């Protein structure tokens, strides 16, 4: 019986979970602080 | 005007402060946006309905001289 390992070395990065999970926090941090700041700017240029 | 935080004993204390600098304007917008975003404290409450007190009767003088010299 053969056992491949296709895995890209994914294995050796520790705490997969956390990683992932902090990589995607940033990002959708990243996005929805832009939205909402482009947002209140364009609000304060429209009444100013 | 003053930035002041909420303590624990409900009490307010400043941190900070507000100050806005603008020419030719349409309107403000720092309180447009603290409308939008913040609740208005307002210090008048009204009681469930209103207490009726009295339905009182009172006469203008003849003469606005008296009060005109007082």
């Amino acid at each position: 019986p053969v056992m491949a390992d296709l895995n890209g070395g994914l294995q050796f990065v520790p705490e997969l979970k956390e990683f992932t999970a902090k990589l995607r926090k940033e990002l959708v941090e990243t996005s929805e602080v832009r939205k909402a700041v482009s947002i209140e700017t364009a609000l304060e240029h429209k009444v100013v | 005007g003053p930035i002041k935080v909420e303590l624990p004993t409900k009490e307010t204390v400043e941190i900070g402060i507000v100050d806005y600098e603008a020419g030719a304007s349409h309107g403000n917008p720092v309180v447009d946006f603290l409308k939008r975003n913040g609740s208005t404290l307002e210090q008048k409450v009204n009681l469930e309905n209103p207490i009726p007190i009295a339905v009182l009767d009172s006469y203008t003088p003849s003469t606005n001289e008296p009060y005109a010299r007082v």
